[PDB]
RNA sequence: AGCGAGA
């Protein structure tokens, strides 16, 4: 399931500590991992592995449905009528300055 | 990652990691017993890591010549 | 520009021969093999420590 | 007894014997403080660090005999040979100009 | 780190250890060199006229 | 032999051939590379740094 | 076919510099031969240099003689530029006494029989009214560069001050070739070897010694036959 | 590489009893003994206690 | 082709890995064999004991572990994994 | 080395041998060459950002005070020669020596454990030399020309050896 | 007097291929002597090779000879790598001829007295469909590698086309030095020569000749003041 | 304990 050992070039052994190898391989490109508000650098990596709610939390689609975005500066309201379901949900405080991610 | 690490079943490793005082207090209150199965622990107490050349299939290989080799003697 | 101009006039060392051309590079002989290096090489005086 | 620490050697330039017996201002308790000055003349060799004035540093890989050195058409051997690859991307062509 | 004449004059007698200079008005002054004194970082503090 | 092509060659060599051969080949490659870099005639001089003639107009 | 071995004709430009023309040589061979000679002249020419000195009123090289204007270290540096030639393997000693004001130059040494100083005007030091510089030097035969031996190497006591020594007189060797490289392939190489020595031995002698050294090794190569 | 790690952290660094033993084995040419418990773990035990 | 190796790289490891399942197995295998032969040499002064070896004509000054590796190369040993 | 020079009878006993070594007596260099042979050593360069920060080499004696590193492993250490200081460790136990000789040997670790791209690959100088060697320059001396009616192509050669022997002459460019 | 005596050994790899190893040498004489031996082995040992050739029916067209499979260039190549030894300095001539289909080999050419071929069983050319081939070789002896000499005469020999001449027997010499005994001997150098030569002469005798010519060559330098 | 420095 792990797959091929990248270093040895063949299948892994039955005692390899793939965990340490993994972690060190993630960390090695530090520093040379530079940057150019939602983070995008080493802080962003840290956030991803820290499960921290990102600063630029863009809303995501929850249930398939026609959208009824309303206009609120820093507080865009976003209604979505569920295709099958229950009740459309409006998002009281969403940042206007963002730009809606393209869809189909 | 931090929480996952600090939720391990090994107080000697969590203590080695971070925020020593709290982890020891918790483990003490729980009378927690560490089974010494990870790598950091085996390093700390100085016995062989259970990885690579240390696991129980290679660590105790039996090596001997062949009966033909004994005949060569 | 002044460096180029000065480097053009580099009055000869002891006999009539200018070891460094206008570009600032000279032809260097290989000490080991002996054959001259195929291309001229930047040579000069550096103040190192 | 005071012995030369490991990895040291050279000439004994000066020895100073500041003693309480000589009524020197020794700190309370010592009766005789002696300082020996050892000097060594260090010559250049592999591992020593040289550098110009434009951040072009480096340790000495080797010290070749003068014979197997690139020598100009007139027969003057060069003294040093820096690497070209370090100049452009370190962006310090001042040395070249120098 | 370098000895500078305090007042004008003619060098009367100079040696490796000291320089005695005769000033323009009778008086003479002697600067004593510092020979191979150890510096704070183990380097040499030699002075020579 | 761009560095990319060298990398591809060494990758294929390691995939196919045993590691010891890879080491020997890499070492021979280093030797030849140093020798021919010495002969390559790559040096930096002000004259070799050519400014673009159209700079002022731009 | 060449069917014609080379020959070496000398011409002399000055007392200590000369040129040697070797011709005819096989095509693309002069560079190799000239480089071989040059490297010989630059490594293995048996020389002779001061190997250890001693000043009467000095115990080590990091001090100063009263009256003398130069440190002992400056004096060793000045001596190290001396050029001498000896005739015997055994270490020889030669003295240098000067008192009172004056310039102590290389012409003031009293070389014993055999050894001689070739540059009397070299400035060793200068003195004043109170200075008294008495130094005995040791000259020894050898080759190449050798670091100064230590006081613990031999029985010399304290006063001995070993000095680095450079046993070689070759000042500068260069060569140039002008190959014909005709279209009819009657090619040959003429090698012009310019040799400059420091007046210790004429370039003729240096070239002869280099030829001897080489023919030894190549005669070994022939003896494989 | 596990055995070399244990060797390093136990008998090269800390183990006060094994250390003289490995020196003896090296001097006399015997097999390197088995590593013991590093002496820092016990100071930790005493401090926690 | 692998023109003959010279020093620590003789015999070639990739050949050795055929005799075993994993590199770690080779490490332990060679280390135990080397320990065995080193003890054999140490105890040769006293009466003979169970330890035996070497099975390959050793170099005059050659360390026990390289002897063991030379043995391993020629399939002169057997082992059982835990 | 003490053990070997007591075995070789250059010294009577251990303490005499220790005295022999502490003054670096001339006889104790040959024995040193004997002992160091076939004894792996690890070379670490702090920081060890990844697994290839520490590799085992077979040591060899060099004159002066400076660990002579192999250029091709420079990238693996990220160690570049302007005053880096590389620590050396010496495995002792049979297991440790096997581990160093087998798992850690520099020639056994070519491909990165991260992305598998070769890490002993030539670079900087070597890559430039090879680029100069293997590149093609039209209009160079000794080029191929298929012209006929007056002479043959005069671009072909019997064997590579012939090609090198021609390049030695100022005829064929590389 | 030299403190250390150089010693020349040789390892033999094939019938004509060998590793010569001379140790130890005063530092640094490895290069001093090695570059010389390489160049001399390559460009001093006398030999013979085909200098020019002509083919019947080949006058102005150098593309393909009729009646043969191999075109002009290939036969040029094969003639070029035809090992031959000669004794008479002047250019002798040889005539190869074969009629009918088959496989023409070097052993078929008839040599005059004084010139010999050291590889009769070498494939030169192919004939088919009752074809006939005749080839005339103009061959002398020389040294080194002489590029194709353009014919000075214009119409004297229209058929005789020039070919490059590989006079030297030794094929490839490559040298490297090593740095033995850094401490006890203060880093003396040892030279490893690798010599590959054709079957005309064994590598050892080729070196013996090279060493002899270097002896005589530096005898020029020694001659000036022998008592040096 | 405090300073300064190399990578
Ligand atoms: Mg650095
Ligand atoms: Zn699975």
């Amino acid at each position: 399931c792990y797959g091929r050992s990248m270093a040895t070039g063949k299948l892994v052994d039955i005692g390899e500590a793939v965990g340490i190898v993994a972690a060190q391989s993630i960390g090695e490109p530090g520093t040379q991992l530079t940057m150019r508000d939602i983070t995008g650098g080493l802080p962003r990596v840290q956030e991803l592995f820290e499960a921290r709610v990102p600063r630029g939390k863009a809303p995501i689609a929850d249930v398939t449905g026609r959208v009824r975005l309303e206009d609120g500066e820093r507080f865009y309201k976003i209604t979505i009528v569920p295709d099958d379901g229950g009740e459309e949900v409006v998002y009281d405080k969403i940042s206007k300055r963002q730009r809606l991610r393209v869809f189909k | 990652i931090t929480k996952a690490s600090l939720a391990t079943d090994s107080w000697l490793s969590a203590a080695s990691f971070q925020e020593t005082t709290r982890v020891l207090t918790d483990a003490a209150i729980n009378c927690r017993s560490d089974k010494l199965n990870g790598l950091k622990e085996n390093v700390i107490i100085g016995k062989l890591i259970p990885a690579g050349t240390g696991i129980n299939r290679y660590r105790n290989i039996a090596v001997q010549p062949t009966e033909e080799a004994r005949a060569a003697a | 520009a002044e460096l180029q101009g000065l480097l053009s006039c580099t009055l000869p060392n002891r006999d009539g021969d200018v070891l460094v051309d206008a570009d600032g590079k000279a032809m260097l002989f290989d000490g080991r093999s002996g054959e001259p290096f195929p291309y001229p090489v930047t040579v000069g005086y550096m103040y190192i420590m | 007894s005071l012995k030369v620490p490991h990895g040291e050697s050279g000439k004994v330039i000066g020895i100073r014997v500041f003693s309480r017996e000589d009524e020197d201002e020794l700190p309370a308790g010592v009766n005789e403080l002696v300082r020996v000055y050892v000097a060594q003349k260090r010559k250049i060799s592999d591992g020593d660090k040289l550098a110009g004035r434009h951040g072009n540093k480096g340790v000495i890989g080797k010290i070749l005999p003068v014979e197997d050195m690139p020598f100009l058409a007139d027969g003057t051997p060069v003294d040093i040979i820096l690497n070209t690859h370090g100049v452009p991307r370190r962006m310090n062509i001042g040395q070249i100009l120098e | 780190d370098v000895v500078v004449a305090e007042e004008s004059g003619v060098i009367e007698e100079v040696s490796a250890d000291y320089i005695t200079v005769m000033h323009d008005n009778g008086t003479r002054r002697t600067y004593r060199m510092r020979k191979f004194a150890r510096s704070n970082h183990g380097t040499c503090a030699n002075q020579c006229p | 032999m761009h560095k990319k092509v060298q990398a591809a060659i060494i990758n294929d060599l390691a995939e196919r051939y045993p590691m010891i051969v890879v080491a020997q080949t890499v070492d021979k490659l280093k030797d030849a590379g140093f020798y021919w870099a010495t002969r390559s005639g790559v040096t930096v001089s002000m004259a070799d740094v050519l400014v673009p003639p159209r700079k002022k107009e731009i | 076919l060449i069917s014609q071995r080379p020959t070496l004709s000398e011409d002399v430009l000055t007392d200590n510099r000369s040129q040697f023309v070797i011709e005819p040589l096989e095509p693309g061979f002069g560079y190799t031969l000239g480089n071989s000679l040059r490297r010989t002249l630059l490594s293995s020419i048996p020389g002779a240099a001061v190997t250890s000195i001693r000043i009467d009123g000095v115990l080590h090289e990091f001090t100063t003689v009263p009256g003398v204007k130069e440190d002992v270290t400056e004096i060793i540096l000045n001596l190290k530029s001396l050029v001498v030639s000896s005739e015997e393997d055994e270490p020889v000693t030669m003295y240098l006494r000067k008192q009172g004001p004056g310039e102590v130059t290389a012409g003031d040494i009293v070389p014993p029989a055999g050894v001689t100083v070739h540059n009397p005007g070299m400035h060793i030091a200068t003195l004043n009214d109170k200075g008294k510089l008495e130094v005995e030097l040791v000259v020894e035969r050898g080759r190449g560069y050798v670091p100064a031996v230590q006081n613990r190497a031999s029985g010399a006591e304290i006063g001995r001050i070993p000095v680095d020594s450079i046993y070689s007189p070759v000042l500068k060797v260069t060569y140039k070739v002008d190959a014909t490289r005709v279209e009819q392939r009657t090619d040959f190489d003429k090698l012009i070897l310019d040799v400059e020595t420091k007046n210790s031995i004429s370039p003729r002698d240096a070239l002869a010694s280099a030829g001897k050294t080489l023919v030894e090794l190549f005669g070994l190569a022939r003896e494989l036959n | 590489a596990a055995y070399t790690l244990q060797e390093l952290l136990t008998i090269k660094s800390d183990d006060t009893v094994g250390r003289v033993k490995v020196y003896e084995a090296i001097v006399k040419g015997e097999n390197i003994p088995e590593p013991g418990i590093p002496e820092s773990f016990k100071v930790l035990l005493k401090e926690l206690q | 082709g692998y023109d003959t190796p010279l020093g620590i790289t003789n015999p070639p490891i990739d050949e050795l890995l055929d005799r075993v399942s994993s590199k770690y197995a080779l490490v332990i295998y060679a280390a135990k064999r080397a320990r065995q032969i080193n003890d054999y040499y140490n105890q040769l002064g006293e009466g003979i004991l169970e330890y035996v070896g070497p099975l390959v004509e050793p170099g005059l000054q050659e360390k026990p572990l390289s002897i063991a590796l030379r043995e391993i190369h020629a399939d002169l040993l057997e082992h059982t994994e835990g | 080395v003490m053990k070997r020079l007591v075995d070789l009878n250059h010294a009577q006993n251990i303490k005499s041998a220790k005295r022999m070594v502490e003054r670096q007596r001339p006889q104790v260099w040959d024995v040193l060459e004997e002992v160091i042979a076939e004894h792996p050593v690890l070379l670490n360069r702090a920081p060890t950002l990844h697994r290839l920060g520490i590799q085992a080499f077979e040591p060899m004696l060099v004159e002066g005070k400076a660990i002579q590193l192999h250029p091709l492993v420079c990238e693996a250490f990220n160690a570049d020669f302007d005053g880096d200081q590389m620590a050396v460790h010496l495995p002792l136990s049979a297991e440790a020596q096997a581990e160093a000789r087998i798992l850690m040997l520099s020639s056994n670790n070519i491909l990165s454990p991260a992305s598998g791209r070769p890490l002993a690959m030539p670079r900087l100088d070597m890559v430039t030399g090879l680029y100069y060697l293997t590149t093609e320059v039209p209009g160079d001396t000794g080029e191929y020309q298929p012209a006929s009616g007056d002479h043959p192509e005069t671009g072909v050669y019997s064997s590579p050896a012939e090609a090198i022997m021609a390049a030695d002459r100022g005829v064929l460019s590389v």
